[PDB]
């Protein structure tokens, strides 16, 4: 009693409707962060950090000069051949 | 205008032909009693246990496998004179630090 | 149809086994002389008897299947003609769609998982120490 | 009625555009019609492979 | 006068004659029933064959109300 | 084949463009030309990468989360 | 095998009959120009495959 | 901004920038976009003929775009794959009869290096090239170059 | 064109050592996905020290 | 002891009690590669655990002669000391999951 002036068609349909929407999100929204499906802009996953913390882009190891490692202790080549030294046509800096 | 062919041929006989494929499988797998359960791991049990101690704490992060062995091949002697573990998690912990 | 057929699908020449279903049976008709009545015995036989163009409804077939060559207009088929005429245009179509707007969007949403999670969201995490993403057709497994 | 060049008036609105919106759409019918469709009909003419097969033969009487 | 607009249009029989055209008692026209039956049952082999992965390996302890030889117990 | 009537029902003509006034909603049109094109070549078109994405994304419920309490012999934690 | 025309052939309903093979026997055929040259030729065809009483055996082995 | 037309209007009007929906909503400008020879056949199409062209031709035709993203992201990809590890020379792993000179047969350059082997071949070459010998490639760095899809 | 505007180009660096890759396995196979402007700086400057012209270009800042 | 103990524990016991008899998993086939690649990679994976000085891994390689020649042998166990045979490789260098 007394509500009934708000009762009304239409904010019976955007309550019906919108509440069924806040519960929607409500409970898909933390499935879709857990499962990666939010874009990566709006919010990163805790995953997603734990991940990119090991990136790192300084490593400079692990050069060779062969298509095969074919075992052994010596293993593939390391060094440059004299041949290749200053064979590059690099523009001037 | 006459028709030579099943009105819906092609799809009538491409997913046709993959159900009963799919069903005459299911029905030899329970003829021979074959487990149906897909397992995407190796089953060396000593390895397994090894990735298990690695995962409780007993075993450092990132040790290799040649590092854990009773014989080594000699491309894997090559890579033990070489190998610092503990360098390793260190260089990772910064990575970390530097990310957060 | 694409493919050339003789008996239906004859684009080539435009033949028809029989005539047009608008005109009336006295105007023309199929070469149809099956239910001929017996001949009487006093009738005799002038033309060759052979099966030709000395019977009045093959001559007509042969007569409409070339003077039905030129026409004022054309002879709209039907929607269900017209359908069928580009079946295999429309559906490759509507398969571009499909790989656009249905495959594209759940193979990069694996791909995006699997950076994190190193495989598919739709298979099996392995614990055996390997690396790598692994297969992504999990029922071929 | 009025009837406008061909390709040079849009029918989806009553307001015929702009100044730039109708130099492209002016421009791009020129350009299709009368510059890239320069290629099209100079490669079916004078480039058509079923023509240079009855190259030399002599006129069908 | 009034007129029927072609595209809408029902087609054309084939002709009767000697020689007729009939795939009325075919079948062939469409898929039936039967062929969605298989698309279901192949739906439900994946499910099921992912879903329940031990009932290839089933269990051979049985009891079996009224003995072996009642018909509810042959499924 | 088996001769048959034309199928649409729908609306043979909307009238001239004029602007786009008096037209059907989009969804509406968008109906309208897929019941005047055929509803078969879109089953037919899509039915496959249907197929294929169903049974592919299934998986992420039937071969991973299950799975993940489908092993008898791992929710059995060791010294305990 | 009848002799004339007149009188119709049986079939069956089904994906083999004599009406299904008849809708597809001249469908590659220049032969069959007209309704009444086009029966002749189809049982003519029927009558020396179809009612070949050795011919059953080769269907059994294949 | 005008105001003299609705949004939708002004939002159609400028997909119609090159007359695309005018010459689906308007059969005489479609005919009209024709060349005089082929505009002569044009009085034989059905109107469901057309639409179906023109559908089929503007889905083929915006979907291009798509498929040249695509292809620029795989490019982009290969422009800088990344380092994988050296494979070791297994059991059944560069099992060689003959050297490798079949797409040179008389002049037999590289003959120790594969086909699309180009790293071999880059050293390869450098020892003709020590040898006063001229070889093409392998000597401009790949951020200097154009097309080369490597660049940050 | 395609194939003479690539043969120009120095080859890039297919394979590395096989050890040394899975001591650093997560930042050289994902790094590209995660940051590719910085992933290919970083080959960049891996090819400047395989080819030796390192001295000889300057590597533009990412 | 018991009359099936051969069959429980493993289906290998099988050939380790009778070396020179068929392998269940592979007697169904004349072609016998697959049973020698299979005792290889079982006295590969001996060693790792136990070392090439065991009693049992020196019998693991006598079960592995038994089925496989000695020219294949010889290659084969050259591969595995360089370091290089496939067969062998620490499960956490392998490159079987990578690419796909
Ligand atoms: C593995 C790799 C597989 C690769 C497949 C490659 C397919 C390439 C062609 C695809 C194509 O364009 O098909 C659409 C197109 C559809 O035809 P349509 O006339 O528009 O169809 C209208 C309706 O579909 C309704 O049509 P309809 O049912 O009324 O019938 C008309 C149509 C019906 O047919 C088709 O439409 C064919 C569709 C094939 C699809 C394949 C996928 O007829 C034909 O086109 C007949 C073509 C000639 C067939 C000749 C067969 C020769 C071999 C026979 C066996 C000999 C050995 C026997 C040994 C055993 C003895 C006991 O097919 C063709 O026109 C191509 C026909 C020739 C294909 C030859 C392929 C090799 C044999
Ligand atoms: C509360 C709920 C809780 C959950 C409950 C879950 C329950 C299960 C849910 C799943 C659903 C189960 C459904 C069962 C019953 C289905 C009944 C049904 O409707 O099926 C029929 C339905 C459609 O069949 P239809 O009725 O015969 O089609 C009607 C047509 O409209 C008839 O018209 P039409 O035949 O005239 O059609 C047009 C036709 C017209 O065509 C012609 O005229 C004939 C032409 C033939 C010759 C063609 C020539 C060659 C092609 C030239 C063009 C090439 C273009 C492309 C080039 C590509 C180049 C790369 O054109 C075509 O179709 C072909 C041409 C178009 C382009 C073809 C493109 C290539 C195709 C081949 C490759 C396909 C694989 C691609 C893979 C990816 C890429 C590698 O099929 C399916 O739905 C598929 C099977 C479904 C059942 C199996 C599902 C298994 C997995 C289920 C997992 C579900 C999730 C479970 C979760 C569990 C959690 C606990
Ligand atoms: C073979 C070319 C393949 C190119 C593939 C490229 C892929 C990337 C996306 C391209 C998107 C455009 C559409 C491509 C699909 C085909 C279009 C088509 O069929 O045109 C037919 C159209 C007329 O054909 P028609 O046979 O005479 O008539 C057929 C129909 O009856 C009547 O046709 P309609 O009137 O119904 O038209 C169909 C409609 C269907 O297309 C669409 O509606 C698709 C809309 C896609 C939107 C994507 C966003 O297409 C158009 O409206 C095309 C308009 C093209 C106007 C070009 C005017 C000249 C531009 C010159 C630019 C110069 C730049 C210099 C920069 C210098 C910097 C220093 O053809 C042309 O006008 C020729 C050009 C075709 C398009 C070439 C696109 C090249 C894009 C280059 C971008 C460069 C960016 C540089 C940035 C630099 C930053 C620093
Ligand atoms: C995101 C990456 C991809 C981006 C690129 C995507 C490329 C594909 C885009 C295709 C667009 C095609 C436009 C056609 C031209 C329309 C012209 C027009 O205004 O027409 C008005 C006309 C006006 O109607 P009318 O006047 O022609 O009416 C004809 C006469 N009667 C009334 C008898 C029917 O109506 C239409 O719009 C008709 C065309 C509707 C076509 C709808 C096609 C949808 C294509 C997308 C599929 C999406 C699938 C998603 C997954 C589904 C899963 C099941
Ligand atoms: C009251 C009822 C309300 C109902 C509302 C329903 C809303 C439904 C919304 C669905 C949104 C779906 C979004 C999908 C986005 C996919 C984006 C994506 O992956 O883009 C990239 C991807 C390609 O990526 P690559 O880098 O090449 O990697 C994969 C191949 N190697 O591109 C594509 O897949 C292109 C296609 C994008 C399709 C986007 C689909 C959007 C659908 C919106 C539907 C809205 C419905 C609204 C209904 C309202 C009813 C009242
Ligand atoms: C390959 C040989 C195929 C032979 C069988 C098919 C021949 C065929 O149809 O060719 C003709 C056909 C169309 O000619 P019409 O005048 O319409 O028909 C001929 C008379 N009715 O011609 C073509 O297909 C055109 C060929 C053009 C390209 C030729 C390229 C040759 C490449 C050789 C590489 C070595
Ligand atoms: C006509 C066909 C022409 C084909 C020309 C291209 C041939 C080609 O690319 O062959 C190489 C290709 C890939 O081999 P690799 O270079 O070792 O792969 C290493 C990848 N980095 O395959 C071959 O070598 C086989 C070539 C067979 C002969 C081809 C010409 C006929
Ligand atoms: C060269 C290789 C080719 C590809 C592989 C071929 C595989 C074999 C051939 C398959 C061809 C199928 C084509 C499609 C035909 C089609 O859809 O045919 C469709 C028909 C129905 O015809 P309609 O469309 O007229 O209804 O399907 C049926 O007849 C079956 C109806 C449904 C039955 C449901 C229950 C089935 C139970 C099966 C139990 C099996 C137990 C087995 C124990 C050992
Ligand atoms: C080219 C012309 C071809 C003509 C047709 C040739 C068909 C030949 C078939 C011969 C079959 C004989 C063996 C039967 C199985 C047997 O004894 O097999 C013996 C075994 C074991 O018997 P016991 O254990 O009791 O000793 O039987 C079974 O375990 C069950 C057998 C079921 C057989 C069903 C499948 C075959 C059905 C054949 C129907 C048509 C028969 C026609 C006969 C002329």
């Amino acid at each position: 009693g007394s509500i009934e002036q708000f009762i009304n068609l239409r904010t019976a349909r955007m309550f019906i409707y919108g509440g069924v929407s806040a519960v929607f999100l409500y409970k898909a929204t933390p499935v879709m962060y857990r499962w990666e499906m939010l874009p990566t802009f709006l919010v990163k996953t805790e995953a997603y950090k734990a991940r990119e913390a090991m990136i790192a882009f300084d490593n400079m190891k692990g050069i060779v000069y062969g298509p095969y490692d074919k075992g052994g202790l010596e293993g593939p080549p390391t060094k440059i051949p004299e041949t290749s030294v200053g064979m590059m046509k690099v523009d001037p800096m | 205008g006459r028709r030579l062919l099943h009105g819906n041929y092609f799809t009538r006989y491409l997913f046709g032909s993959l159900a009963v494929i799919w069903i005459a499988e299911y029905a030899a797998a329970c003829q021979y009693g074959i487990p149906r359960h897909r397992n995407p791991n190796w089953m060396w049990s000593w390895w397994l246990e090894k990735q298990n101690q690695i995962k409780n704490g007993e075993i450092p992060a990132n040790t290799p496998g040649y590092a854990m062995v009773k014989w080594n091949n000699e491309a894997e002697q090559r890579w033990l004179k070489t190998l610092n573990v503990e360098a390793m998690n260190e260089e990772f912990a910064r990575r970390r630090e530097a990310y957060y | 149809k694409h493919f050339f057929t003789d008996g239906a699908n004859d684009y080539v020449t435009g033949w028809e086994n029989t005539p047009p279903l608008k005109f009336p049976a006295s105007v023309m008709k199929p070469c149809d002389y099956s239910m001929t009545k017996p001949i009487p015995k006093h009738w005799k036989l002038r033309g060759s008897g052979i099966h030709g163009p000395e019977n009045t409804d093959l001559m007509k077939l042969v007569l409409w299947n070339r003077l039905k060559q030129k026409r004022p207009q054309r002879e709209v088929p039907n929607i269900n003609y017209l359908k069928d005429s580009i079946r295999l245009e429309l559906s490759v179509n509507w398969w571009l769609m499909s790989c656009i707007f249905l495959w594209g969007p759940w193979l990069h949403w694996g791909q995006e998982y699997q950076k994190v999670h190193e495989q598919p969201p739709w298979a099996m995490k392995r614990i055996d120490g390997l690396r790598g993403e692994g297969y992504f057709t999990w029922f071929l497994e | 009625v009025t009837r406008y060049p061909s390709g040079t008036r849009t029918i989806m609105s009553p307001y015929p555009g702009g100044p730039v919106y109708q130099w492209l759409r002016i421009n791009y019918n020129y350009f299709k019609r009368y510059q890239w469709r320069r290629v099209g009909r100079w490669q079916m003419r004078s480039w058509c492979y079923w023509k240079a097969a009855f190259y030399g033969v002599p006129e069908w009487n | 006068y009034k007129t029927e607009n072609p595209l809408y249009k029902d087609d054309e029989p084939f002709a009767k004659t000697c020689h007729t055209f009939d795939y009325t008692r075919e079948g062939t026209e469409k898929n039936g029933l039967g062929y969605y039956c298989l698309m279901g049952l192949w739906a439900s082999i994946f499910i099921w064959d992912s879903l329940y992965t031990g009932a290839t390996m089933p269990t051979g302890v049985h009891r079996y109300v009224w003995g072996p030889y009642f018909p509810t117990a042959w499924f | 084949h088996i001769p048959h009537p034309v199928k649409y029902v729908g609306p043979r003509r909307y009238g001239r463009y004029v602007y786009g006034m008096n037209r059907p909603p989009v969804l509406r049109q968008v109906k309208d030309w897929i019941d005047w094109t055929g509803w078969n070549s879109v089953f037919g078109g899509f039915s496959f990468q249907v197929a294929f994405g169903l049974m592919i994304v299934s998986g992420v419920y039937l071969n991973n989360y299950r799975a993940t309490h489908t092993l008898y012999y791992t929710n059995k934690p060791d010294n305990q | 095998p009848p002799t004339r025309l007149s009188t119709p052939l049986y079939s069956e309903g089904g994906a083999f009959t004599v009406n299904w093979w008849r809708n597809r026997y001249g469908l590659y055929s220049r032969r069959q120009t007209d309704p009444m040259l086009a029966e002749f030729l189809f049982r003519q065809q029927v009558k020396e495959w179809f009612y070949d009483v050795p011919s059953y055996n080769y269907a059994a082995l294949v | 901004i005008s105001t003299s037309e609705t949004l939708n209007q002004k939002i159609l009007r400028w997909l119609d920038v090159t007359g695309m929906l005018t010459r689906w909503h308007s059969r005489r400008e479609f005919i009209l976009d024709m060349d005089p020879y082929f505009r002569k056949n044009s009085g034989m199409w059905t109107e469901w003929e057309r639409k179906t062209l023109l559908f089929l031709f503007y889905c083929c035709t915006l979907a291009t775009p798509y498929s040249a993203y695509l292809d620029l992201q795989e490019l982009k990809h290969q422009g800088t794959k990344p380092p994988r590890p050296v494979s070791l020379e297994s059991r059944f792993m560069n099992q060689r009869r003959y050297d490798f000179t079949w797409m040179h047969p008389q002049d037999k350059f590289c003959s120790e290096c594969r086909p699309v082997e180009l790293e071999c071949k880059k050293m390869c070459f450098d020892r003709y090239r020590s040898m006063d010998y001229r070889m093409y490639g392998f000597q401009r760095p790949r951020i200097q170059t154009y097309y080369s899809f490597s660049t940050c | 064109w395609i194939y003479v505007n690539e043969r120009q180009r120095e080859p890039q660096e297919n394979v590395m050592d096989h050890e040394e890759f899975f001591r650093d396995f997560d930042s050289i196979y994902l790094g590209q996905v995660f940051d590719h402007h910085r992933f290919a700086e970083w080959l960049a400057r891996r090819r400047a020290v395989k080819w030796g012209y390192a001295d000889q270009i300057h590597i533009p800042p990412v | 002891e018991s009359a099936d103990a051969l069959f429980v524990g493993t289906l290998d016991r099988l050939t380790a009690e009778h070396p020179h008899t068929d392998d269940p998993r592979f007697a169904f086939q004349s072609n016998q590669w697959n049973n020698c690649e299979l005792r290889f990679t079982q006295f590969c994976r001996c060693t790792r655990e136990l070392g090439e000085d065991d009693p049992r891994c020196k019998y693991q390689y006598y079960r592995a002669q038994t089925v496989c020649h000695e020219f294949l042998l010889e290659d084969w166990m050259e591969h595995r000391h360089r370091g290089t045979c496939d067969l062998d490789i620490m499960p956490d260098r392998q490159v079987i999951h990578m690419r796909g």
